[PDB]
C-alpha cells in the first residue's frame, strides 16, 4: 500500500512538475525519485487480474531514465517523460482497480491482488517515499499501533432507518403515544407525539427518550441541535407495525420541554447539554441519548384550548421534535461522508466491471447494510479499499 | 554476494552448496576466461573453477 | 514495555542463576546481560508515583559491574549481586505499579508513567533481550500488528446477568412460558419453562432460544455442554420485570428436546452441534445460539400424568435446562480468567493506593462493567496494564 | 517429530530473542542453531496439503545465513532475520496442519505427511536440539519405551453418560429403588434413590453401588468428594429404560451413610476412603467403586415422619448423593483436559479444511466416542496429532 | 534442597538437550555443568531408604566424564551420557522419596534424610546452578528470609465442613431460623433459611451472617460471587445437632437482600462489595464475612401468598443463598490446589511404602486435618516435602 | 547468637580480669580476644530498633587496641579498657533487649533483630570464642 501510494504520488508529481520551461532545480528530487522508481520496476512482470469483467492485463517495464542535465525543461523532455508517465499511470490505475474489487475475511487489511502482493516485497521498498495524504498517513500510523483518526464532514455514521415506536396504541389508532424518527447519514430527526396532549399524564408531562447507538466512536464532533423535527411536522398516513392497516398523524408542534442531549461513551455521560440549541461539541462518544418532554401548556388561548380537549376524539396530536446534525467529526475507522469520494469510487469500480458479491461487503456496496453490520473484517477490507481508492483518485 | 563472503570470511554456506552441488549464483565483479575451444566445453572445464 | 520486561527478566534470571558454587560458564551470558543493564541504567535518575497514595520514589543508579574473573561463583560475589538485584527489583516493582495505575483515552497502549516513558528512549533499548513470556510475545506481535493469541482457562467472557424472559404471562403469573438464564464468567446456565407443559402447544412442542453475544471473538474453544441447568431446578420466588410483584416458579425437570448449539461468527454459522453432550469444540465464534425444545412426553405414568393436568391450575411447571462451560479458549484480546492473576494484580494495586476513577476503566476495575463495554481504548489500556502486571509478577510475586 | 519440534522451537527462540538492541552474546548459540537449520534446509523442496480443503503448497529454501554484530543487534538485523523467520514459521505451521489432519490404523505413531516423512531423514537430524516441552519429552520417552507422564488439570477421562439403573421397579414406577449417575469429563455425580426409604430393607439400610471403569490408568490423582449430588436433587420426569413411558422422581436428600470410595487397579484395591469428604489422593487406579447407603433415620420429627409412610403411596423419595471431581491427575496416555488446547486445535484444523472422516478417529473428533473406544491405535494417532498441535502452538 | 534441585535440573536438561545430531554448541555449557556434577559426586557414598517399606539402597558414584570434542552428537555419545543419566536419575528419585517420607517438629524445614543432609555440605555447592522453578525460587527466598509467594488456581484453603446453626429452634423443628453452609477447597456455599419467611421480623427482614476464617492470608485473590446456593436449594432431611433426631428442610429460594461480602485482614476491612455479583478481587485478607438478608416480598401473587401463611404450619421455608468461589489466589505459604500435584505426589509416596504416621502430619496425609491445624511446624514440613516432590516431578 | 554470646563473654571477662595491678600474663589471651573483637567490630554501623517503646539507637565502633607491653596493669590501662568496655556493654545489652522482644511464627530460632542478623554474618565469626554456659 505504501509502495502503491508512492508510485501514484511520484506519477502525480511528475505530471504536475514536469512542465515545459521549468527549472530543473524545481524537479531535481522528483526526477531522482522517478528514476529510482524506474530502476526498481525495470525487469519486473506484473499481471492485473480477471476478476469480474475487469480484463486480464500484463505489464512489462523496460524504460530508460529521465535526463538530469538541463537548466530548464524543454518540449523533448516533457514528451519523453509523458511517454513513460502514461504507461506507469495506467499500470497504477489497473493495480488499484484490481485491489479495489477484492475482499478477504481472514486478513482483509493485507493486499489481495497479486500485483500489490508482489509490490509488498522488499525489492520494491526503494520506491517508497513521502506519505503525506490523510489516508496513507492513517494507514502507516495504524500499522504502527499509533492513535490516528479520519476527519469527516457530515459523517455517514447512522444507517438509514425511518421507524416509530408506539408506547400507547389501540387497534383504531386514535389515541397514540410514541416516537417517530429518521436516522439518515449524519442526521437524526426525532419527534415524540401524544394524541391526548398529556391530559391524563402525571404533572401533564409526557417523557420521550431516543437512544442512537453509534457503530463507531466519534470524537471532536461539531453538532447542530434544533428544537423541531420538520420531517414529522405535517399530516401523514403511516403503516402499522405489521402493515395490516394505516393510521393518521396530524401533528401540532409544541416546544420540547426539558431537552437533555447526552453523549455517552461506555455507558458514561461524557457530554451533557440541557435546553441548549445551536452548535455543541461532543468530544468523545459512542451513544446519543435525546430526552425531551411534551408539557401541556398550563395556559391556553381559546384557539389553543380548542385543539386539546379533555377526552377523545383527538383530532390535533401534540408533537415535540428534535434535530441533531453532525457537521464534522473524527473517527478511528473509515466512514463515508459528504466530502470524500472513496465509497463512490469503490462502488463505481465494482459496478462497472460486474464484480460478484463477495463474503465481506453487502451486494452493490450498499452503505446502509455495511454500516449496520460494521464488523472488524468489514472495517479492515473497507479501509484497504478506501485507501486504494484514494491512491487511484490521485491519478484518475 | 561475493563481496559479503570476502568480508565475513564465513565460507560455510558456499562450501556446503559447492560440496552438495546446490545451484547458486555468485554475484560480483568477476574476471572471466574467454574460451573458444569446443573441446573445452565438452571437457566441462567451466565447472572446475 | 520491552525494556521494562527485559529489566524484570534479567533480574529474575540473576536471582535464579547467580547462586553460590555455580560455574561461571552457567551465567556468562547472563552476567554480560546484567552488566549491560548496569551500564545502561548508570547515571540515570527516575521518579515513580505521584497518583493516589502511591509515594514519590526517586531512583539513582551508580552500581559497579559484576566480576568475570571467577570460574565458580562464591558467597561474596552472590551477596553483592543480590544487593544490586534487590535495588533493581524494587525499582522495577515501583515502575510497574506506577504504570499499572494510569490510563489514557487516546494512546492507552503507549506508556503512561514518566519512568516507562524514559525507558522508551533509544539509549535504553540496549537492555532489551529475550522476550519469551506469553504476554510480552503478544505485545510484540500486536506492535507489529500480527495475529495475537491469549490462552485462557475458563475465560471471563460473559458479564454477570441473572435475568428472565416471559413469552407468555399474565398478572396472576400462574400460566407462564419463558426462559431464565445466568451468564457468569465462563458459564451459561439457561432454562426454558412452560407452566402448561405444552398441553395446548402446536404438537406439544415448546421452542426456547437463547442468544449470547460475546464482546470478543473466541477461537479453539473447548466447551462442556450438559443437558440440565441445576441453577433453575428448585422452587423460586422471582420478582416481576417491573418489580411490582413476585411470582412462583416450581420446576419439574424434563430432558431438553432437539438440543442445538450454534457457534456463529458475524452472523454466520461456524459450528453446529445437535443432541451432542459432553466436550465439544468451537473453533471460531463470537455468538452462541442455544435452541432447545420442551416436548410433552406422550406416555406418562400415573404420577407423571398427575403432574401435568389438561388445564389450570398448573402446580408443577415443566422445565428444560442447558449448561455451557467454556473450559479453555483462545482470544486475540486480553481477558480475565480463572488461572491468571493479572486482573487481580491490577485491581489490588489500584485499591491499595486509592487510585481515583479515571476516564477509561469502570469505577473500581469492576470486570462486569469492563467486559460489558470492552471498547478498543479499554482494550488497549487493559492490555498495557496486564502486561505490566505480568512483568511485575515475574519479580514481586 | 523431533526435527519438526526443533524447527518450531528454533523459530520461537528466534522470534523471542532476536530483538533490537540485544547483545549478540544473548543470541550467539541461537544464531548458530538457526544458521545450521538454514544450511540443512536450503536446497530442499517440500510439499504440504492436498487433503480436504487444505491447499497444496510448495516450499523452497534459498536463504542466506544470519550475520553477526560486534555488540548489539540493530533494526536492520531484526528485519532481515524476521523475513526468514516468517517464511520458516509459515512452513512449520503448514507442515503441522498437514500432519494433524492425517491418521493411520497401521503405524499411527509414525509420520503421515510427506513433509514430516522427509524431515525424518538422516540429513535433517542436524537440526535436532533441545527437546524440553512436556509433549516432546513424552514422545521421546515413548519411542524409547520409557514410562511416559502427562499431567492433566480436570482430565477428560469419563465419556459423557447420563444413565440410571432400577434395581426395583414395576410398570407404574411409583416404588423404585436404584441409582442414577452422570459421568461427564472429570466429574462423577451419582445418586441412589429408594422410594420406600428402606422401610422394608434389612436393618433399614439400602446399599447403593456405582462402578466407573476408567479407560486409562490415572496416577497421582487429586479428587474432591462431596456428600450430595446436586444434579439429582430436584424433581424430574425421566424416560423409561426402553423409552415407552416416563416416570417421576421427587428427591428428598438424606446424608449418604457408610460412604466408601475404593480406587482399584486391575481389580486390586489400591486406595480406600471411608466417610471421608474433601480432598483425597488416588495414587494409582483404573476403577472407581463408590458404595454408599441410605439409612432410614431411626428418629424423625413429625414433618420428617410425614414424608416416609409405612406403605405406598410414596410421594417423597429418599435420595443419597455423591459427587467426585478429579481436579488433577497423571496419565501415561494423552487426554483432553480443561487446561490444554490440543484437542481443540486438532478439531479446529480438521473442521476448518473439511477433512473427511478417516478410519481411526470418530467423525468430528468427538471426544466421547474417542475415549469410549480408546484403542492403542487411536492412542498412537491421538498422541501424534497432539504433539504436532503443541509444536504448532509454539508458533501459531 | 538447592543441590538436589540442581542435580534434578542438570539431569532433566541432559535428557532434553543431549540428543542425536544436535550441535555441541547447543550443549557445551550443559556438558560442562554435567561434568562438574560428575566430578563433585564422584567418590561419594550415599544411602537412602530404611523407613517404612522403602528399601535401603546404597549409591556409589565412580563415573567418567562426557566428551567435548564433537561437532554434532551421535548415538554413541547419547548412550554413554544416558547410562550415567539413568543412574543419577534413580539416585535423585530415591533421595527425593526418602526425604518426602520424613518429618520433624522443631526443624522441619531442614533436611531429614541422611542423603540430603550430606548433600547440604559445602563441597556439593559446586553442583548448584539455575534455580528457576517456582518452588525452588520460593525455597531460596524463604532461606534468605525474603517475602515468598505461591500462585494457586482454586486454592484448597477451606477444610471440608458441612454444618448448620439454628438461631431459632424447637424440639419439633417446624419453625426454624438459621443458616447452613459447606466450605470445601476453594468453595463456600451458604444459605440462610427462615421457616416463617420473616413475617414476625421487625421490618419483615431476617439478617444472616457467615464468618469464615482462613488459616493463611490470601492476596491478589480473584473470587466469583453468585446469589444462590444450589447445595441448599432442594428438600432434605438433616440430622439434629446432637444427632438425636432429624428435621425437614423444604427450601423455596428468594434472591438475597443487601448482600455484603467483606474481606478482612486482622479484623480490618480490606475489601467490601455490596450487591455485587460476578468477579470481584480481594487484594489481601484472612477472613470472609458474608452478610445477607431475607426480605419478605411485600407484594405476592396468589401462589406466592399461598406459600407463606401468617402462622404455622410453615410447609415452604424461605431461603437465601450465596456462593463464593476463589478461582485464583496468592499465598505466602504452600497449599494444595487443583492445578498442582505436590500433595498427591507426597501422599502417593507415603502410601505406596506404608510410612508410619509421624509426629507432624495427620495420618494418611489427609488434607482437611492438615489445613485445619496448619501450624508453623506443619507449614515448614509441608514446604520441604512439596519442594522435594516438585524436584522429583522434574524427572519422574 | 554465638557471636553475641562471645561479645558478652569477652566483655564480662574483660570486666572481671582487667583490674589495676594484675599481671599481664593473667590477661594476655583475654587482651588478644578483646583486640580481635575491636578489629572485627571497628568500622561497622549497628542499629537497635524502635519496636514498642524501645528507643532507636545507632552504634558506631572506632576504638584503639588495648595495649600490650605492661608487666602489671596500671590505672591508665584500666581506665581506657573501662571506657571501651562500657560502650561495648551498652551495645550488647541493647542488642540483647532488641532481640528479646521479637518473634516469628516460622524460623523463630533464627535472629529477629537487624543487629543480630548482621552479627550472624561470616565476617563477625572471628569474634567467636569459648561457649561454656
Ligand atoms: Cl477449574
Ligand atoms: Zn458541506
Ligand atoms: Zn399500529
Ligand atoms: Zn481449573
Ligand atoms: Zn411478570
Ligand atoms: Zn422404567
Ligand atoms: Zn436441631
Amino acid at each position: 500500500m505504501d509502495v502503491l501510494y508512492s508510485l501514484s504520488k511520484t506519477l502525480k508529481d511528475a505530471r504536475d512538475k514536469i512542465v515545459e520551461g521549468t527549472l530543473y532545480s524545481n524537479v531535481s528530487d522528483l526526477i531522482q525519485q522517478f528514476n529510482q522508481m524506474i530502476i526498481t520496476m525495470n525487469g519486473n512482470e506484473f499481471q492485473t487480474g480477471g476478476i469480474g469483467n475487469l480484463p486480464i492485463r500484463n505489464w512489462n517495464f523496460d524504460f530508460g531514465l529521465l535526463g538530469t542535465t538541463l537548466l530548464n525543461l524543454d518540449a523533448n523532455y516533457v514528451e519523453t517523460a509523458r511517454n513513460t508517465i502514461d504507461y506507469f499511470v495506467d499500470f497504477v490505475d489497473n493495480v488499484c482497480m484490481d485491489e479495489m474489487v477484492r475482499e478477504s475475511q481472514r486478513n482483509g487489511i493485507a493486499p489481495q491482488s497479486d500485483s500489490l502482493r508482489k509490490l509488498s516485497g522488499i525489492k520494491f521498498k526503494r520506491i517508497n517515499f513521502d506519505n503525506s495524504s490523510e489516508y496513507i498517513e492513517n494507514w502507516n500510523l495504524q500499522n504502527r499501533r499509533q492513535r490516528t483518526g479520519f476527519t469527516f464532514h457530515k459523517p455517514n455514521i447512522f444507517p438509514y432507518s425511518a421507524s416509530f415506536t408506539l408506547n400507547r396504541s389501540q387497534p383504531a389508532h386514535d389515541n397514540l403515544m410514541g416516537t417517530m424518527w429518521l436516522n439518515a447519514g449524519s442526521e437524526i430527526q426525532v419527534a415524540g407525539f401524544d394524541y391526548s396532549c398529556a391530559i391524563n399524564a402525571p404533572a401533564n408531562i409526557q417523557q420521550f427518550e431516543h437512544i442512537v447507538q453509534l457503530r463507531r466512536v466519534l470524537t471532536t464532533a461539531t453538532i447542530t441541535l434544533l428544537p423541531d423535527a420538520e420531517r414529522f411536522s405535517f399530516p401523514r398516513v403511516i403503516n402499522s407495525a405489521d402493515g395490516a392497516t394505516t393510521w393518521y398523524f396530524n401533528p401540532v408542534i409544541l416546544r420540547p420541554n426539558n431537552v437533555e442531549v447526552e453523549f455517552l461513551l461506555n455507558g458514561q455521560i461524557i457530554n451533557t447539554y440541557q435546553a441548549r440549541f445551536g452548535t455543541i461539541i461532543a468530544r468523545n462518544f459512542d451513544t446519543i441519548r435525546l430526552s425531551f418532554q411534551l408539557m401541556r401548556p398550563p395556559n391556553m388561548t381559546p384557539a389553543v384550548a380548542a385543539l386539546f380537549p379533555n377526552a377523545q376524539p383527538f383530532e390535533h396530536h401534540a408533537t415535540v421534535g428534535l434535530t441533531l446534525r453532525i457537521e464534522s467529526a473524527v473517527c478511528e475507522s473509515v466512514l463515508a461522508d459528504a466530502s470524500k469520494t472513496m465509497l463512490a469510487n469503490v462502488t463505481s469500480v465494482r459496478q462497472e466491471y460486474a464484480i460478484p458479491v463477495g463474503p465481506v461487503f453487502p451486494p452493490g456496496m450498499n452503505w446502509t447494510d455495511l454500516i449496520t453490520n460494521y464488523s472488524p473484517s468489514r472495517e479492515d477490507n473497507l479501509q484497504r479499499v478506501f485507501t486504494v481508492a484514494s491512491i487511484r483518485s490521485m491519478l484518475v | 554476494n561475493l563481496e559479503e563472503l570476502m568480508r565475513t570470511g564465513d565460507y560455510a554456506q558456499i562450501t556446503n552448496m559447492l560440496l552438495n552441488n546446490q545451484p547458486v549464483a555468485l554475484v560480483g565483479a568477476l574476471p572471466f576466461i574467454t574460451d573458444s575451444s569446443v573441446i573445452s566445453l565438452v571437457a566441462k572445464l567451466d565447472a572446475t573453477v
